[PDB]
DNA sequence: AAAGTGTTAAATTGTGCTATAC
DNA sequence: AGCACAATTTAACACTTT
DNA sequence: AGCACAATTTAACACTTTTGTCAAGC
DNA sequence: GCTTGACAAAAGTGTTAAATTGTGCTATACT
């Protein structure tokens, strides 16, 4: 028996060819440890103000649009984790408590 | 240079690959560990198959679909970004992981010896606990400030130790106020007296326990001190709480950390130039071991400060991802999935760098970060490197998973497996039979193997015919066999040659191309004289066929590789298509005499005529027709034309014997005259007996003399004469042929009879156990000769079974008496003789005993030679890898050295006689010196191929030693010579300027090496002459002249040299008494005068002593006549040049005493061309020249030193090569044939050099003008 | 492999497309256009009959009547003999 | 006389190789 | 498994404090 | 395991626009 | 050669429900 087996992909028989190409036009964006990377696209394209770059960072465009920081948070930084299952009362009346115990126990 | 590597190949150069390297080649940063989707079976974003970043999986369409044609290519789609573009730049663009914490690669911290361990002076034990997080490693410490603030520390430790002190006495006054208070009041009263005792006895045990508990902290607080007080870099802190003491108190005199970033660390604080210098000075002032470790450091530091490399490429920060067309997914039929297993290391690595990057961000406790670097740097070492710190990372199965480093390394490496030896197109195979009836340059060929090996060209001429339409219907009609195919495949197959091929292929003959002729059924039909050069037999071996496709190929093929081109063998010279088998025993019942036959020359005149004459040869087989006369008879024809003997043409004509029609009268066989037929027109007439010895002789007389057409078509014209008379010579087997000797029995009881002495004198007590053995052993060893010898002389001359011996046809007496007779003494496993013996033969039977006692080496003879074909190949390698760079340059390069032959010993008075061995060292070279006699002239001048004329004339002329020009001496930069190489033995004439006559060198000893059978003597001795190693059994030379004390002792030996001269004596202590001592002149004992290089012991000189003493011209001598040994004696011609070809390549090179101030560090091996170069230089600019003696080595040891690091790594330790390659940031040129078989290009060796593959080939003029 | 290149199916595509353009010249101006604009062997991707028409200068119904004409010339024996062979 | 202390040899570990085609 | 080989330890040494 | 909930991707349907086809006609 | 009207299938396009995927949480004690 033979086991024959593929790469899901094909193989198109056009010749190739080097003279008319549909248009491009070279964006250019900077990631935050100054880089610089040259994008083609097709002139029919909008073109987006970030781009995951080569280096594997994320970089904005060279102009100054500003889209968005999109408000995104932390998640749960601990804190929020004891600010949820106990209160601000219950906290108050035990931190100081303890600030007391750094009073008693530092002079006996 | 040039990244897309398109046929412009310069160099190729080797180096580390530094961080900045690494994210420069790669198209984006992998950093999921995912491969695929498990339902949409497509390539997950920023994962190990990811298209944005490897390229798309079809060609032209990017991942979401929004462009699909080539009118877009190059551009980006801005929804995906994917790329669009062919689809096979996903083999070849490759990816890289950013690393949260540094890790070592494997290859510079885990070899032999460890780089890193060299370069920071740690040791490899020390290092393994620095970077695996075991040992704090202390990376810097201010001076200054440990300096001048040492007091106040020391002030500041006693009030600690004083108040360790202070409440040490504290507690001992308890403890004293406690006793006081114990004998006070259980004392105040009456008590017991020895639980008083025991009450002052506790007092003492808390006492103590106080004042021992105080010693031990006080201790811990002296050698905290002690640590701090000798602090200094590239230490180690085992103990892992006395750091943390140290960084709460006095943490901030220095830095310490653990793991790959304190190895970086330390490697940014390293003064490569202090190093290097101190490392110069310690080798130029010190001695002992200091200097001996002190250049193995200095190699690695010059290394790094050389070349433009740096160190911090061995710590590394990003890892490259090989391109995901190299480690495919493969869907297999059935819906199942294949990984290639580099999938799962590259997922692991990546899984353990996300979870460090989480534990980093999350904060966590130092165990738990220290655990997850620990686990990514194992991981990364076993993607490297699998199985070599610690245990391999296995599967399931239990098996190891291939790492990188195992797809380069082994007889599977990529090197010898994929680039050296590849699987062809326009191919095929199949089992071979005899095909007695062709010509010797046609082979027949299976008209389906033929079909479908000449696939396209009939598929081409069946539509330049009106047979198919077009190409589609051609391949219809020649995949079903439509019946006008056949008519095709023969116009299609004409002239174009085939190569057929059999493993293993030992020799270069082993390769032949032959023209093709359509033979029906399905064996290739090979011709029955070209089975000597293949070693092939018809008991079902299989041949392979190729197809060579070009119009060079074919001209090589034609014109090369031809069948009827070689005949000759390059290893020896004799002829490897002479008779053999049948046509030996045929043409030896043809031109044999037998007195008395019939029809024989009577001459008994007086009463009657002679009756004996015949009037031509026509008129004597017009008698054999009828029943007159035997073929074997000795009649007297009157030949016209053939040619007479010297000796009868001398005097008949003299002055022109030319024979075309003249008549001589010849007193011969019918038979002879049959035979000289066959041979040449002006060939002399031989009127001999053809042995097999007789026709190699006629054979090479035809080769020298003749042209290459004429000695094949008489070979051809031999072997049908051949088989014509050995089928109707009568030689059949039978056992009323198998004469038993009529006195065996006689025989047998007289030595049976000794041998009952023997072991009645054992049986007595007279002699011990193996003095009998022995005694049997020679007893029935001259049983064994005595009977041989009976059944020599009983057998008739004519029986069938001694004509097949004595025609040397086949097989030896050896056997024969084997088979009538006795089979003699049978060896044990052991290798000991059985001293029973075996007294049957094969043709009375043999016992039950006898034939249990005979498998016993019957066995170990085929466990033996399996293993020793094992072994022989193994050496072929190596030969062909230290001298593949040996091959013929320029015509001449007219050096005068030359080294001195035997040739012909005197005798007692006695003029001169040959030396045995010339045909091997004096036939097929050039002279150096003009030859003179005495007083003379010049007999033989300069220059001359030193054939057989000219050596019968210089052994005439008395001459008995020959100054020869060779390849020991050849004076050329690259290869060697023509006029130094001398004849080539395979074509008779002069070396061609392209011949690679190191491969041939090297297959001419490798070849025969299977049949050394066996201080040593067999295949090992071979195996240790040419590895250059100190046999085992070595024995001493002397090293200057004098007399030898010789002096027994302690049950060994004592020898000591005193020279004549004099001065220092030469004492040898310890030679074991199983070594006796070497006979030369009585013998050699006490008394006695020794010459320089004088043997002392029976054995085996080392070569190198006798390098070391007697100089290079002398070793020469040595390891020529040491291998040449072993091939003689066992009946193996191979000529003297190939071994010096050999043996050249070792003594190429100079070891290093004195540096000078050159650039070489001492102990290196150097080769002896670029070291007279650099010391032609130092003349100039301050004169000191390096200092170096020459060195010989063994063929793997030079083999490896070479200069291509390209040709290295394909042979030997490829890890080790190709890690110092790069550290030495080593290039390559390309130059030998090792590297252009590698990377596509043409060898520069035969038609590949540029002289004869730069030839313009235009009409002539008259030709152009007569067109 | 399975997803290689066949080398005896790379030089008969090649070998049909010089027979297709061989086919295709004894045709005449206007119809070859339409055909290979139609199908887009020239440029690789296909047109439909507005975009001939706006090339030509006349409405759908014109192009595709020429073109259902060309198909009908196509299936002449004399230029159906030398392509049948191809599938 | 003990006690280290560094320098110099036999033991001690690891690395690499082991024919060819179906 | 073994055969070779080169790198890395116990121990065997005189030399210098204690 | 098992469940709950938000975020995301898919597929399904309704509705509009394009692209194609038939008969008539100068 | 060529255009107009009319009709019907095919292809885009928007919205909306479902299915699919990602992530947090479960409290006798257990080392
Ligand atoms: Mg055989
Ligand atoms: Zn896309
Ligand atoms: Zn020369």
């Amino acid at each position: 028996r033979v086991l024959r087996g593929s790469r899901l992909g094909a193989v198109s028989y056009e010749t190739d060819r080097n003279h008319d190409l549909a248009p491009r036009q070279i964006a250019r964006y900077r990631t935050d440890n100054g880089e610089e990377f040259e994008v083609p696209f097709a002139d029919d394209a909008e073109i987006p103000g970030t781009w995951l770059c080569r280096n594997g960072m994320e970089g904005t465009l060279i102009e100054g649009d500003l889209p968005e920081p999109k408000k995104v948070k932390p998640p749960r930084t601990h804190w929020d984790m004891l600010l949820e299952r106990r209160s601000i009362e219950e906290l108050e009346e035990l931190l100081k408590e303890r600030l007391e115990l750094i009073r008693s126990r530092r002079r006996g | 240079g040039a990244m897309l590597d398109v046929n412009f190949f310069d160099e190729l150069r080797i180096g580390l690959a530094t961080a900045e390297d690494i994210r420069q080649w790669s198209y984006g940063e992998v950093k999921k560990p995912e491969t695929i989707n498990y339902r949409t079976l497509k390539p997950e974003k920023d994962g190990l198959f990811c298209e944005k970043i490897f390229g798309p999986t079809r060609d032209w369409e990017c991942y979401c679909g929004k462009y699909k044609r080539v009118r877009f290519k190059g551009i980006i789609c801005e929804r995906c970004g994917v790329e669009v573009t062919r689809a096979k730049v996903r083999r070849e663009r490759m990816g890289h992981i950013e690393l949260a914490a540094p890790v070592t690669h494997i290859w510079y911290f885990k070899g032999v010896p460890s780089r890193l361990g060299y370069l920071l002076d740690l040791a490899p034990k020390d290092l393994e606990k620095i970077i695996y997080f075991a040992a704090y490693v202390i990376t810097s410490v201010d001076e200054e400030m440990r300096h001048n603030e040492l007091s106040t520390l020391e002030a500041e430790m006693a009030v600690e130790r004083k108040a360790v002190e202070d409440q040490r006495d504290g507690e001992l006054e308890a403890r004293a106020q406690k006793l006081e208070a114990d004998l006070a009041e259980l004392e105040a009263e009456g008590a017991k007296a020895d639980a008083r005792r025991k009450v002052r006895d506790g007092g003492e045990r808390e006492m103590r326990q106080i004042r021992d508990r105080a010693q031990r902290e006080l201790d811990r607080l002296e050698d905290i001190w002690s640590t701090f007080t000798k602090l200094a870099p590239k230490q180690l802190i085992v103990d892992e709480n006395l750091y943390r003491e140290l960084v709460d108190r006095y943490g901030e005199y220095f830095t310490g950390a653990m793991g790959a970033e304190s190895i970086q660390k330390l490697i940014e604080n390293f003064d490569i130039d202090a190093e290097a210098e101190s490392l110069r000075d310690v080798i130029r002032n010190g001695k002992g071991q200091k200097k001996l470790r002190a250049l193995k450091r200095l190699k690695v530091v010059a290394a790094f400060q050389q070349s433009g490399n740096s160190p911090m490429g061995m710590v590394l920060d990003a890892v490259p991802v090989i391109p995901p067309e190299l480690r495919p997914m493969v869907q297999l039929d059935g819906g199942r999935f294949a990984t290639s297993d580099l999938n799962d290391l590259y997922r692991r690595v990546i899984n353990r760098n996300n979870r460090l990057k989480r534990l980093i961000d999350l904060g966590a406790p130092e165990i738990i970060v220290n655990n997850e670097k620990r686990m990514l740097q194992e991981s990364v070492d076993a993607l490297f490197d699998n199985g070599r710190r610690g245990r391999p990372v296995t599967g399931p199965g239990n098996r190891p998973l291939k790492s990188l480093s195992d797809l380069l390394k082994g007889k599977q490496g990529r090197f010898r497996q994929n680039l050296l030896g590849k699987r062809v197109d326009y191919s095929g195979r199949s089992v071979i039979v005899v095909g007695p009836q062709l010509k010797l340059h046609q082979c027949g060929l299976p008209k389906l193997m033929a079909l479908e090996l000449f696939k396209p060209f009939v598929m081409k001429r069946l539509v330049d015919l009106n047979h198919a339409q077009n190409i589609k219907s051609a391949k219809r009609m020649v995949e079903r066999q439509r019946p006008q195919v056949w008519d095709v495949l023969e116009e299609v197959i004409a002239e174009h040659p085939v190569l057929l091929n059999r493993a293993p292929t030992l020799h270069r003959l082993g390769i032949q191309a032959f023209e093709p002729m359509l033979v029906e059924g399905k064996a290739i039909q090979l011709h029955p004289l070209v089975c000597e050069a293949f070693n092939a037999d018809f008991d079902g071996d299989q041949m392979a066929v190729h197809l060579p496709l070009s119009a060079e190929a074919q001209a090589e093929a034609r014109i090369l590789m031809l069948s009827s081109n070689n005949i000759l063998s390059p290893a020896s010279g004799r002829p490897l298509a002479m008779p053999r088998l049948d046509m030996v025993t045929g043409l030896y019942y043809l031109t044999t005499e037998v007195p008395g036959d019939t029809g024989e020359y009577q001459p008994a005149s007086g009463d009657h005529p002679e009756t004996g004459v015949y009037s031509s040869p026509a008129e004597a087989i017009m008698a054999a027709d009828r029943g007159v006369l035997s073929v074997r008879a000795k009649i007297k024809v009157r030949l016209t034309q053939l040619r007479p003997p010297v000796e009868i043409e001398a005097e008949l004509f003299g002055h022109s014997g030319w024979q075309p029609g003249d008549a001589w009268m010849a007193e011969t066989t019918l038979g002879r005259v049959m035979f000289n037929e066959l041979l040449p027109l002006g060939y002399p007439f031989v009127n001999k007996q053809m042995h097999k010895k007789v026709q190699a002789a006629i054979i090479n007389d035809l080769a020298e003399r003749y042209p290459m057409i004429v000695v094949a078509q008489t070979v051809d014209k031999l072997k049908d004469a051949g088989f014509y008379w050995a089928t109707r010579s009568g030689v059949t087997v039978s056992m009323a042929d198998v004469l038993v000797p009529p006195r065996k029995k006689e025989i047998l009881d007289h030595y049976e009879e000794r041998a009952d002495k023997v072991e009645k004198q054992f049986q007595r007590g007279a002699l011990n156990h193996d003095e009998r053995n022995e005694a049997l052993v020679e007893i029935w060893k001259e049983a064994t000769d005595e009977v041989g010898q009976a059944l020599r002389e009983h057998y008739p001359d004519d029986n069938p079974i001694i004509t097949i011996v004595d025609s040397g046809a086949t097989g030896n007496f050896t056997q024969t008496r084997t088979l009538a007779g006795m089979k003699g003494l049978v060896t044990n496993p052991k290798g000991e003789f059985i001293p029973r013996p075996v007294k049957s033969s094969f043709r009375e039977g043999l016992t039950v005993l006898e034939y249990f006692i005979n498998t016993h080496g019957a066995r170990k003879g085929l466990a033996d030679t399996a293993l020793r074909t094992a072994d022989s190949g193994y050496l072929t390698r190596r030969l062909v890898d230290v001298s593949q760079d040996v091959i013929v340059r320029e015509h001449d390069c007219q050096t005068e050295r030359g080294i001195v032959v035997e040739l012909a010993e005197r005798a007692p008075d006695g003029t001169l006689i040959r030396d045995p061995y010339i045909e091997t060292s004096a036939y097929a070279r050039t002279l150096g010196t003009d030859a003179v006699d005495e007083a003379g002239n010049v007999i033989v001048e300069r220059g001359q191929d030193l054939g057989d004329p000219e050596i019968d004339a210089l052994l005439a002329a008395g001459i008995t030693q020959v100054k020869v020009r060779s390849v020991l001496t050849c004076a050329t930069s690259t290869g060697v010579c023509a006029t130094c190489y001398g004849r080539s033995m395979a074509t008779g004439k002069l070396v061609d300027i392209g011949e690679a006559v190191g491969i041939v060198a090297a297959q001419s000893i490798g070849e025969p090496g299977t049949q050394l059978t066996m201080i040593t003597g067999g295949l090992p001795r071979v195996q240790e002459l040419f590895e250059a190693r100190v046999p085992r059994g070595k024995a001493p030379i002397a090293d200057v002249t004098g007399r030898v004390r010789l002096e027994d002792g302690e049950r060994f030996y004592k020898i000591t040299i005193v020279p004549d001269d004099g001065g220092e004596e030469v004492v040898y202590d310890k030679i074991s008494k199983r070594q006796r001592l070497r006979v030369f002149k009585r013998v050699l004992s006490d008394g006695d005068h020794v010459e320089v290089g004088q043997q002392l012991m029976e054995g085996s000189a080392d070569p190198h002593e006798v390098l070391r003493v007697q100089g290079p011209r002398e070793v020469q001598i040595h390891l020529v006549r040491e291998v040449q040994e072993v091939y003689r004696a066992q009946g193996v011609s191979i000529h003297d040049k190939h071994i010096e070809v050999i043996v050249r390549q070792m003594l190429r090179r100079v070891t290093i005493i004195d540096s000078g101030s050159t650039e070489f560090l001492p102990g290196s091996l150097i080769d002896r061309a670029e070291f007279e170069a650099e010391n032609r230089r130092v003349v100039a600019e301050g004169g000191e020249p390096a200092a170096g003696r020459p060195v010989l080595m063994g063929i793997t040891k030079a083999s490896l030193a070479t200069d291509s690091w390209l040709s290295a790594a394909s042979f030997q330790e490829t890890t080790r090569v190709l890690t110092d390659a790069a550290i030495n940031c080593r290039s390559d040129k390309l130059n030998g044939l090792k590297e252009n078989v590698i990377i596509g290009k043409l060898i520069p060796a035969g038609t590949g050099i540029n002289r004869y593959r730069n030839i313009a080939v235009q009409p002539t003029e008259e030709a152009r003008a007569a067109a | 492999d399975s997803e290689a290149v066949v080398a005896v199916d790379a030089v008969s595509f090649t070998l049909l497309q010089d027979q297709l353009q061989s086919v295709l010249d004894t045709l005449s101006e206007r119809e070859a256009g339409v055909v290979r604009l139609r199908f887009g062997l020239t440029d690789g991707q296909p047109r439909t009959l507005d975009e001939i028409g706006q090339v030509y200068g006349v409405t759908r119904e014109r192009i595709r009547q020429i073109e259902s004409k060309t198909m009908s010339k196509l299936r002449h024996p004399s230029r159906s003999q030398v392509l049948r062979d191809y599938l």
